């Protein structure tokens, strides 16, 4: 206890230097993000104006169309394969890896390849987020100026790292606290005590913001409008719709890490039929993001339409299967790219759904289709990568409806709970263990 | 759709009196609601979610129950609770509502005060006659009007309307009509209206002669 | 708040109308309307709800086009459109914004009703006949006037003297049917020196023929 | 070595089901009992309205009523505090820190009903005190003592539920639920050395003890500002030098809160009686200002709307403020039982009105409302004093409901806590349980 | 979105009026409005702007009670009273609602304005004359014609050319004013093959005088 | 209360050329807007802070600058950039505006079609006599006219009036009327109307005779 008075009087007050230095990462972590953003844009802009010109014939729109983004996903994935493999995949887990000294930040290999390599898969219109991208990013920019300044010792190490990937989550989703939350939620050394300082993670989460702001600001990433609200005797129907999501979360770990396997055997490892492959798959969502544009893409283009409630109950159904299926096939073939990003789309469909049987179940009720949306938007996020806190806060940042915050927790806990208990895991903290047991297998 | 059936169809108690009224139904519903319709206005929010009072609906009302069974409870009326209160669910669906309890103050005496009218003379120049006879505040209700025409009996030409119990005062009030012709008005005098009540064994007589 | 319905009245057995709420004191938006009907002297019967983004429309257990609860959120404004009319859809029928505590599901607010009467009949303006303490005038300290209103179609007319500055002291008794006409009376009682030597004024209004008439009560002489 | 870190990567939150089951009990109870300590604050100043009411015509029998019966529901909570748990008095926070760390008893049986009828007293009569204090550390002892009354042995049960505790009575005391959970990982927890928390708990206790919150007092906020406007880009300089001022005052607060508690002490001498009585003075003080300036006394959050519509003139706000810096520390500097984030909201939304008003007519061209700058300074206390942004950042945010301001209010927050380091600023909670720390070992 | 300001016209001198902007297809709150004018050929200067709940009002450095703002946000209408009106009022009003990107603040969109004319001359209609080419009737290639409309007060006439289906080829002139009087002319330019063999009338009204008419052109005699 | 100062008062460019207005504050100011304005249209928001483009605005479209000198640049103008466009700044209280620049499309030359009128017979039956004269599409707009009753040069009831460059062929008109009393008019019989403009180094003229 001696000790503690000692500390107590001592707490936040971390080096003036590892401040400054975060005000750096971030800026840089910023402007990167917009830079990849602006990238990704473009190239599915470009994609159009070329399906114009081929206006006429169709099966050669098709094949323009299944072109193309076959020709982005390689580019994408040879830059992977050959320069840098840990690029592959979302690469958050990496940085935890490397949070806890377990891999290796190489910023000089991946800094280039995962910005190159996801502008490729992406502006392709593949089924992966920019989050995957830009954490990833974010850390590497961490890295590289801290050696760059030679900072010594492990706090400027941890530090600087850590609020790099927050920065770099922030300007993903302009979200500056998703992007704390993530770091002390679900990115930091589970079991051991580390020495970050929270005070400079939000330094650089600020500046990020900043930059994202300067740039993409009079638009939102999703617009649902103020929808309305839960009557207190509606939130057990939350709470029914947190299992569904909680059973089904690690059905989808289970899925995608087999995947992983079964697409692994079609290459062998081999640098040229995975390539190939890639092109297969980048291809195909290229096709379909112009013949079943719900099926391929991001997913924040279908999150407003689907709240809306402007689908057929069949569509739904249809687009979750669909997408289930693009999804692995995406993420499962190691292209470089988020997972959270489309387990949003997922969540808002699943949600959507239950939320429209609910609708007419319980007239009594006068339910909106649309908050069941809203609470299954960050369920998949609790379910599968087992963080709720952060997937929360994110899912208010975007959809501004604080008012759903009673629903959207119990949807939350009651998916972690769910999965907890039909033996699921964090689908990151997952993925990492292969590696790390991989290595020294 | 669950039907809501109402207790006590009309009731009547003194100012001083706990009144409880009563709605059961069909199936289970919960968490029924209460409207207080004052007479010849629009029904108002009285109690909601079972056993909640709306605001500025005086504390001296309350409700309660579970199940298939709710009732209303005024503990100690007063006058002014006169009105006709629904109970109603939204527990299932459609909601629906009971049919009444419609209740009835009782009060001490009270004794008519009466007027009678002229045919106006432009009721003359389309040629009808208007014999009016108000009988205001009166407690009870039942009241006997007679119409003479030179001290004489008539019965044809005549009706009779009520207002509901006052709000405030508990009273009631009657107006009688006695209607003719430019001619039937002219060929006698005598326009005489009589009233027994409760409160005088002798008729209150009132009337005019057109001289 | 406030909550203001019209368009009711005289309608042909078989035909049909429109009736209009006109919402004021409160973001109209965000609120689920409604409809309630009242049958003459007997029970309240749901009609129907229409939820804030004209996008979910129950009725009651009704029929083909029955009825159609429509809004317009720009005017603010509830509608009632009752088709193929019978006698049953004779009412005082009601507009009403929805509510809860529980999310179990109240009547928050209730409209003042509009009466819709189902006949082949016709529609009459009311006769007002100023009815004045007579030849036999003699006067106590209080006096007793009033004003039969005769032989008017539909149900109602509503009746105010000095334009509802007399509140105190007033009476207005349930018109009454006579082959297809309508004749009520109103009573008001003022202090004696109050009258003749100052105004009294009865307020008729049947709405039904947009018709007003305002009777000065003048003295006998 | 990374072996093991495989195996613990296979493991992560997989917290055993028993101390789950138990979060959502320790909830329930935490929940219910806000509900309870609410409801009982409210019907003591109602009491003391409609006995102001009594009084209605004599204005010097008036203001003594008005300062009697606070200085009488004052004593009473100072004496119950002073007699059977003088833990209870002050916030009771960093005691809930304390025994985290295990260096603090958790006494439940005397603290639970200590606090819980202490507070009532100092609450219900008006006092500068906010619901917190009370709220929290009785939410820990309704965990150590369900946990306690169930025997669930080992660290983690221990840990957990004091901590699930202390959250659920956070979020009952300001319909908070996300400042909750946030307020443990960023503040509560031990500081320096790794612990074993459950956090997939503490959500499960923070979510019982708002719903029990949510079935008694909805339909109606404790802040309503509506909705404000927004924060264009050339704007966002004036809350850093928001947050500079927020922070060069915030250690400045500090040293005041302390130095009062040493002054205050001075005017006892420990002595349980004269301290009862200086009690009833102060608690008396606040029951004629609860009706001479209504706005200098009570918790904070009835002016928080009224000074962000921006309805007070500028005189009336620096009256306002130092005011409130006079009644605030003699209120938490004397040891009553009570917290200190309620008026510190309160505090920093008047700096806040007050730059703000300036702001608004140094710069026409920058379309300015007062108002956001309230809802920037609001948390702004919190982050330069407690010195604990977080937190008081998703707090305000779930208040005001305007994330539309999201950008200024961390700028604000983070310039505070940056100035108030620099400044050599000491986090208000931690400095505290560190006096009481070193003052249980300064008697060998 | 769309912005429609009335109520301009003819003022005397010394007097004043209360221009009214009326706003539909946009949350018509969360946003700043702002006058702003136009002396015919000339800057454009600012006259005011008003917030979105009244609280701040800014006018341009101006006489003290010269402007008046304010707005009724229910009705979603912005107003402007300009009071003791010299001739510099003599301009065209538009209203406009505020934005920012960075928040450096522009006029974000703009309605068509109205004319607000100070003067004591009085209203006068037009004479309208047709003009038919001269004595000797040159037709060549496209035949040109037109009107007089002299003689009037204040602007604006419209003249337009066969019920406005003559559109191409249409020369409407500037008005002058002139010892307290306007007046314009209007040229169509026709294929000779059209007239005067097909009908060619043009349109002209003055509404501030309450005058509509429709002059044939015909060939002289 | 900052001024800002339009470059070219007035401009003319041929349609496929780099065109260049210019603001000229009096002080410093940053990020100045741009506003479009076509002859009686309302004022379209172009360019706002120094070069984003409002949403819409063709692509050939963009400013910028900064300190105290701003400038607007289309590149490769065209057919409709023919307007008036004025540069505003909210950088400092009270804001403010430019002078206006005036862009003018650019073109081939053109003769005036000069036409004279008799004055209408309708005038006529009422005292006043006007002679009108248009003289339409023309390039450039500085035309010149001279009235002449017989022969004898005039210059009195002579009111002109130009247009502005017409949208569908880029030339200017200009009408001119000569009014007289009635037999003012009468005693005279030639009414000539010469119109001298850069195409033609004597006039080009035109009249009718009374008789
Ligand atoms: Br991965
Ligand atoms: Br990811
Ligand atoms: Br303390
Ligand atoms: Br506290």
């Amino acid at each position: 206890r001696r000790q503690l008075i000692r500390q107590l009087l001592e707490r936040d007050k971390t080096p003036l230097a590892i401040l400054f230095m975060a005000a750096v990462v971030g800026t840089l972590v910023g402007l990167a993000a917009v830079a990849f953003d602006k990238g990704v844009a473009w190239l599915q802009n470009q994609r159009m104006g070329a399906l114009v010109h081929t206006a006429d014939n169709y099966p050669l729109l098709l094949t323009v169309a299944f072109l193309c983004s076959a020709v982005l996903a390689m580019f994408g994935y040879f830059l992977v394969r050959k320069y840098a493999p840990e690029a592959g995949g979302s690469g958050i887990p990496e940085i935890e890896g490397a949070l806890e000294d377990q891999r290796p930040v190489r910023w000089w290999r991946v800094l280039p390849v995962k910005f190159f390599g996801g502008l490729g898969t992406l502006g392709g219109g593949m089924v992966l987020g920019r989050e995957g991208p830009t954490v990833q990013i974010g850390g590497n920019i961490g890295r590289m100026v801290l050696d760059i300044f030679r900072l010594k010792g492990d706090e400027a190490r941890h530090t600087l790292l850590a609020t790099g990937a927050a920065a770099g989550l922030a300007a993903a989703f302009n979200a500056p606290l998703a992007g704390i939350l993530f770091i002390i939620e679900e990115m930091r050394p589970q079991f051991r005590y580390t020495l970050i300082s929270i005070k400079a993670v939000f330094i650089g989460v600020i500046m990020s913001t900043i930059m994202y702001r300067i740039f993409n600001h009079e638009v939102a990433l999703i617009d649902v409008g103020k929808l309305s609200d839960a009557p207190l005797n509606t939130l057990w129907l939350y709470l029914i719709l947190g299992i569904i999501f909680g059973i089904f979360g690690p059905i989808f770990n289970k899925w995608v890490l087999g995947m992983q396997d079964l697409l692994h055997r079609v290459h062998g490892g081999n640098i040229t039929k995975w390539v190939l492959m890639g092109g297969a798959i980048g291809g195909l969502c290229g096709l379909l993001g112009f013949v079943a544009p719900a099926t391929s893409g991001g997913g924040f283009n279908l999150i407003p339409i689907a709240t809306a409630g402007n689908f057929s109950m069949g569509m739904l159904v249809f687009i979750f299967v669909a997408r289930v299926i693009t999804t692995l096939l995406c993420f499962s073939s190691g292209a470089p790219g988020g997972i959270f990003a489309p387990m949003l789309a997922l969540g808002t469909v699943l949600g959507t759904a239950f939320g429209m049987v609910a609708v007419e179940l319980f007239p009594q009720y006068h339910l909106e289709a649309g908050t069941f949306a809203i609470a299954g938007m960050g369920a998949l996020l609790a379910a599968s990568i087992r963080a709720p806190l952060t997937g929360i806060i994110l899912v208010l940042e975007m959809t501004d409806n604080y008012q759903l915050i009673l629903p959207m927790i119990i949807t939350g806990l009651g998916a972690t709970l769910l999965a907890q208990f039909t033996g699921g895991k964090p689908l990151l903290s997952a993925i990492l263990a292969r590696t790390l047991a991989k290595q020294e297998a | 759709d669950i039907v809501l059936t109402q207790s006590p169809a009309i009731m009547s108690a003194a100012p001083g009196d706990k009144v409880t009224m009563t709605c059961s139904a069909s199936s289970s519903v919960s968490y029924i609601h209460w409207y207080q319709q004052k007479s010849g206005t629009s029904p108002k929010r009285w109690i909601y979610d079972t056993s909640k009072l709306t605001s500025g609906v005086p504390v001296r009302f309350s409700g309660s129950g579970s199940g298939t069974s709710y009732s209303l409870t005024i503990n100690t009326m007063e006058a002014e609770d006169a009105a006709t209160y629904y109970c109603q669910q939204w527990s299932s669906h459609p909601q629906t509502f009971g049919g009444g309890t419609k209740l009835e103050i009782l009060r001490a005496d009270a004794a008519p005060t009466v007027s009678i009218f002229p045919p106006s003379s432009e009721q003359l120049t389309s040629g009808g006659a208007s014999v009016v006879c108000f009988l205001n505040n009166f407690y009870p209700k039942d009241i006997n009007v007679k119409w003479k025409i030179d001290g004489s009996e008539r019965q044809n030409g005549v009706l009779n309307s009520w207002t509901d119990q006052d709000s405030k005062d508990s009273t009631y009030s009657m107006s009688s009509t006695l209607t003719l012709t430019k001619d039937e008005y002219e060929r006698h005098n005598s326009y005489t209206c009589e009233a027994t009540h409760k409160t005088s064994t002798s008729p209150i007589v009132k009337s005019f002669n057109r001289a | 708040v406030r909550l203001l319905e019209s368009g009711g009245g005289l309608v042909q057995p078989g035909g049909s109308l429109k009736l209009s709420c006109a919402a004021s004191g409160f973001d109209y938006s965000r609120y689920w309307m409604s409809w309630v009907r009242q049958a003459p002297g007997k029970g309240l019967k749901w009609i129907g709800e229409i939820n804030p983004v004209s996008s979910t429309i129950n009725y009651t257990p009704s029929l083909k086009d029955k009825f159609i609860i429509s809004r317009d959120n720009a005017k603010d404004t509830l509608y009632l459109q009752i088709s193929k009319v019978r006698s049953e859809d004779t009412a005082l029928y009601y507009c009403a914004r929805l509510y809860y505590g529980y999310g179990y599901w109240y009547f928050d607010v209730w409209g003042a009703g509009t009466t819709v009467t189902v006949s082949s009949a016709k529609t009459t303006p009311p006769s007002v006949y100023p009815l004045a303490p007579g030849s036999a005038a003699a006067a106590a300290s209080m006096v007793t006037l009033g004003c039969l209103v005769k032989g008017y179609f539909p149900e109602p007319v509503t009746v105010t003297w000095n334009s509802g500055s007399l509140a105190a002291g007033v009476h207005t008794f349930p018109a009454v049917l006579q082959a297809a006409l309508y004749t009520l009376s109103s009573s008001v009682t003022v202090p004696s020196s109050s009258w003749p030597s100052e105004t009294v004024t009865c307020n008729v209004a049947h709405p039904a023929s947009s018709t007003k008439v305002d009777k000065k009560i003048v003295p006998r002489a």
